[PDB]
């Protein structure tokens, strides 16, 4: 900075403290009362939701091996497992609607073959619906899967 | 839509090699259709004002709303928006030994908003009670305040 | 005619009443295709 | 009985579900610090940990970032609940968890801590809820817009009226430390106005200087000051600006210390100043009634004060204006299609009053239990018209 | 560093007069905090292509950029697609070789943040902490000792 | 449709004017399309009656 | 440049809305060619020069 008369040197450390710290101290997180940071990813207005979240684990997976000692990933606030439950408790309800219909077809008509034509009728229509929604533009939403049950 | 983007994503590269006067001035890339359709006149009957008071009110209330609504190409103001207008007398400058350069420096100093910090900053000391924002220089408002620039 | 005009959506509720018909409406015409084709066949080919 | 079980049946959009995840926010009063809001964020984390071990897997607190905006007053904890299997009853479900959580934060606390559901949907579509906004159309200032908003909130709360609930979005109004620098005093001693503006700006607020390199990746360099020399108003005079005559000059010489009153969040709607009013409909009234009974309060306000509805809500709703039009055309075409395959003026009418047969039963199960006319129930009606027409067309086809 | 009404008419208002000539538009909101952060939200009609709609908004901000403070130009100006709500919020902690709530926030922003925002179309990433930076803390008493300023 | 929404913004601006300020309408394209619909659908009815 | 043609200096505030500030000159001192000499530029030696 300066060179005062007698050959003395005024350095930047002599007038000021110098530490390598953050650029913004306005916010600091705490995972269960433990010093932590994070990455709050938000959607891109029209993105594919879970397909975006699948590729969040794509980059993250290649980052894991090159961490220092102690650094570990944890998963709070997650949207991923809710869609896995909406598929597993609707396709499960799909199977419960076929088995219950199987008992009604057997009580009224004792023929085993008669409780079989409607059993192959509705699964064929369920698959055909996926082909129409793919050809037009829609996806496997929470709404359109509830349409398969109704 | 896409044709407008390509034209203004190329002007951007040539912007740094233009005069600094033209950069701060209005550079615009708008869709054109050589011809008007709606041309809304604005007059006064009772409480009479000039052809300048009316042109300011049009540009400071209904011009910004019109150009933004229902996809307007480009709006042409028939007059002008108000502005702190100064008329330097050359004889009075020579009286006190001054130039137009010294007048421009006085407005780019006193008429200017400064970004001061804040009491109890971003990294405070543990135990601070208060936290408020500091105000410093404020942009001048009326014609009287511009007259008292030293 | 009950479902498709109900799926003429208006506003932020766009894909709500929309997807609430066209989804199941394709299933109607695929079940009428499964009742005009297929079901006729399987009943004659193999029943009692 | 079909009409009576419809009007009285309330109107929602979509049920707020258990999503295995919720959150809660924080708000401290005028001019709070990072240390004060951290005390509130700790007590919230303890209710979810020690007093709720069975239902909460983890927490993710944050100091100075709410979903309103930003500042040292705000905050947000992100709860991640345990799996669905380990939470059996309705007590261990998001509705009951956020119920007794809000009670605990209003009892043993001296701030504004809450806890809201995870709606799905978006921020809009609350049902029996609106979003108003108060615009300054004329050339009034901030101080004049503040008085107009206080007269709108007061008038709503003073003559209800199948009542209401109205509060501002975030204009709590805190003090601001102004420093009047006398220009003629400065130039007399010989100090530049440029030097003084980056002495106050860089020291207290900070300043972006230049880019440097750290371990390969290019980062930023910031210059500010040790924390203790910029906490209180008395530390202004400690900074000495250099003059042209080679001697120091304190800040107290030319400056002047005095407090003021500003706002920490200036909102603007469509090129003009504005202030968001977050109010909802009554328990009795519902949307259409509440909005038109807030419009005549806006007209009674002083001159240069208009309004505009901001800003998710709406354009045309679902159980409102839309549904009548959807069911209307649904009858028109159903009648026409029961004629291309039938040929009469009697067959269509037989199918056209099996509609209220299936509808009285649908409205019976929804109104009896704790459900409502939302999206899932509304389309459950049209499936019933397809199954009442189906069964009745078997009665008409074989019989003819 | 700037307060609420400083950023209200030096950054915010300048963009608002130059936020015109856009195809499709319902309304425009705005915010301006005392921390020194402005955020406008130009809402469009229902499902208006977010690709082309993003370009028109940032091909207009560009014209108003020269009339802003030089501090704001070098700072982060961003036009991103928004969806008010998070989905994946990946926490990051330490167990063995313990470090602070600052060392962790730098490693997140200098390895996994640039990769996440770029992958599978992310709207905008919010770092819960801060990236490292050569931080200096000027002592005012030591400056006066050798006759110096910031 | 663009000219219809020019009157949308303009209509909300009218009440907050000062004393004397009034809107007037020269050079207008709007009424020409209203005449092109009313003297073609009128010609439509004259073709059916004849 | 500033006297005859005008010059964009800085932004100020007027009744809420941010507008521009322009510096030029009274009309009578910039009409004819003879009014060029009326402007006196300052030199480093503290005296005026036509
Ligand atoms: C989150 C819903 O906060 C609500 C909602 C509805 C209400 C009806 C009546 C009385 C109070 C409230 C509150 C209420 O007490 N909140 C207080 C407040 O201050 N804020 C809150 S919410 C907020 C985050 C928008 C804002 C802030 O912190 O900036
Ligand atoms: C006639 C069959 O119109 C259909 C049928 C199916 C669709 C499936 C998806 C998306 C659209 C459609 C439309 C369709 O063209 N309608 C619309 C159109 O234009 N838009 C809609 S939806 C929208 C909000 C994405 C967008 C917009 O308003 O900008």
């Amino acid at each position: 900075l300066k060179v005062n008369q007698d050959g003395s040197r005024v350095l930047l450390r002599d007038v000021a403290k110098i530490e390598l710290g953050g650029e913004n101290y306005d916010i600091i997180a705490e995972f269960n009362g433990q010093p932590a940071s994070g990455l709050g990813i938000k959607l891109a207005t029209g993105a594919n939701a879970l397909d975006t979240a699948a590729a969040i684990r794509a980059e993250l997976a290649k980052m894991e091996p090159f961490f220092p000692s102690g650094l570990k990933i944890v998963y709070p606030y997650d949207t991923t497992p809710f869609v896995k439950i909406s598929i597993h408790e609707v396709v499960k309800t799909l199977v419960e609607a076929i088995i219950l219909v199987f008992l009604v077809m057997y009580l009224f008509l004792q023929n085993f073959r008669a409780t079989l034509i409607p059993t192959i009728a509705v699964p064929v229509v369920l698959l055909g619906t996926f082909a129409v929604l793919a050809a037009f533009g829609f996806s496997i939403n929470t709404l359109t899967m509830f349409g398969m049950v109704l | 839509d896409i044709a407008q983007v390509q034209v203004q994503a190329k002007l951007q590269l040539a912007m740094p090699l233009l005069p600094q006067e033209v950069q701060q001035q209005g550079v615009s890339v708008e869709k054109s259709s050589s011809s008007f359709l709606m041309v809304v006149g604005v007059i006064n009957t009772d409480g009479t004002m000039t052809q300048e008071d009316i042109s300011d009110y049009v540009a400071a209330n209904m011009k910004d709303a019109i150009s933004r609504t229902s996809g307007v190409g480009d709006v042409q103001l028939f007059g002008s928006q108000y502005a702190m207008r100064i008329w330097m007398n050359p004889n009075e400058l020579n009286k006190f030994q001054l130039t137009p350069v010294d007048v421009i420096t006085a407005i780019k100093a006193q008429n200017a908003q400064v970004a001061a910090g804040q009491l109890g900053g971003t990294p405070p000391v543990k135990g601070q009670q208060l936290n408020a924002s500091i105000i410093a220089q404020t942009r001048l408002t009326s014609t009287e305040e511009f007259g008292k620039i030293l | 005619a009950v479902f498709v005009p109900m799926a003429f959506f208006g506003g932020s509720t766009g894909a709500i009443y929309r997807q609430f018909s066209i989804t199941i409406v394709s299933a109607m015409a695929l079940s009428v295709l499964v009742a005009l084709i297929l079901t006729p066949a399987l009943c004659a080919t193999m029943l009692k | 009985g079909m009409a009576y079980l419809f009007v009285r049946l309330p109107s929602s959009f979509l049920p707020d579900e258990d999503q295995g995840v919720f959150m809660t926010m924080v708000q401290l009063p005028a001019g709070a610090t990072q240390e004060r809001t951290q005390k509130v964020l700790n007590e919230v984390t303890h209710y979810y940990l020690t007093k709720e071990k069975n239902n909460v897997e983890s927490v993710f607190a944050v100091n100075g970032f709410g979903f309103a905006g930003r500042g040292q007053n705000t905050g947000i904890a992100f709860v991640s609940l345990k799996d669905w299997a380990d939470r059996p009853g309705e007590e261990n479900k998001v509705e009951a968890i956020t119920m007794r959580a809000t009670r605990a934060f209003s009892q043993i606390k001296d701030a504004m801590v809450f806890a809201f559901n995870l709606p799905a949907i978006v921020e809009l579509g609350t049902a029996t809820g609106f979003d108003f906004e108060l615009i300054d159309q004329a050339g009034l200032g901030h101080e004049k817009l503040t008085q107009a908003r206080n007269q709108l909130l007061a008038e709503a709360a003073k003559h209800p009226d199948m009542l209401t609930s109205v509060r501002p979005n975030g204009l709590e109004d805190t003090p601001q430390f102004k420093i009047d620098i006398d220009q003629e005093k400065a130039q007399a001693l010989g100090v530049s106005i440029n030097d003084i503006n980056t002495t106050l700006g860089a020291a207290w607020g900070g300043s972006y200087v230049n880019d440097f390199i750290d371990r390969g990746r290019v980062k930023k360099v910031y210059v500010m000051s040790e924390a203790k020399y910029r906490m209180l108003p008395d530390d202004i005079g400690d900074w000495y600006v250099r003059a042209a005559d080679g001697q120091m000059v304190p800040f107290s010489a030319f400056s002047s210390s005095r407090w003021e009153y500003g706002s920490p969040r200036l909102e603007r709607y469509n090129g003009l100043p504005s202030m968001e009013i977050l109010g909802q409909a009554a328990p009795g009234k519902s949307t259409g009634e509440a909005m038109e009974l807030m419009e005549q309060l806006a007209s009674k306000l002083p001159t240069g004060v208009g309004y505009d509805w901001t800003g998710m809500s709406y354009q045309e709703r679902l159980s409102g204006n839309q549904a009548p039009s959807l069911y209307a055309i649904s009858l028109i075409v159903v009648f026409l299609c029961l004629a291309a395959l039938y040929e009469s003026w009697s067959i269509p009418f037989s199918v056209m009053l099996v509609v209220p047969l299936g509808v009285i039963g649908a409205l019976l199960a929804a109104t009896f239990r704790g459900l409502t006319n939302d999206v899932y129930f509304q389309v459950g009606l049209l499936t019933t018209i397809g199954l009442s027409a189906k069964n009745a067309i078997l009665i008409v086809e074989f019989a003819k | 560093g700037a307060d609420a009404k400083t950023v209200q008419d030096t950054v915010t208002q300048v963009i608002e007069q130059n936020m015109n000539g856009i195809d499709n538009l319902m309304y425009m909101s705005s915010n301006s905090d005392s921390t020194g952060t402005v955020q406008i939200t130009l809402t469009f009609e229902s499902g208006t292509d977010a690709d082309i709609a993003q370009v028109q908004v940032q091909a207009k901000l560009q014209l108003a950029m020269p009339l802003l403070p030089q501090e704001v130009q070098q700072q982060g100006v961003s036009v991103e697609k928004s969806s008010s709500s998070f989905l994946m919020v990946v926490g990051v902690i330490n167990t063995d070789g313990t470090m602070t709530q600052e060392d962790i926030s730098d490693y997140v922003a200098a390895n996994m943040k640039d990769a996440i925002s770029r992958t599978s179309g992310v709207g905008d990433v919010q770092l819960f902490g801060s990236q490292y930076a050569m931080r200096i803390w000027m002592n005012p008493n030591e400056l006066n000792k050798f006759q110096l300023t910031p």
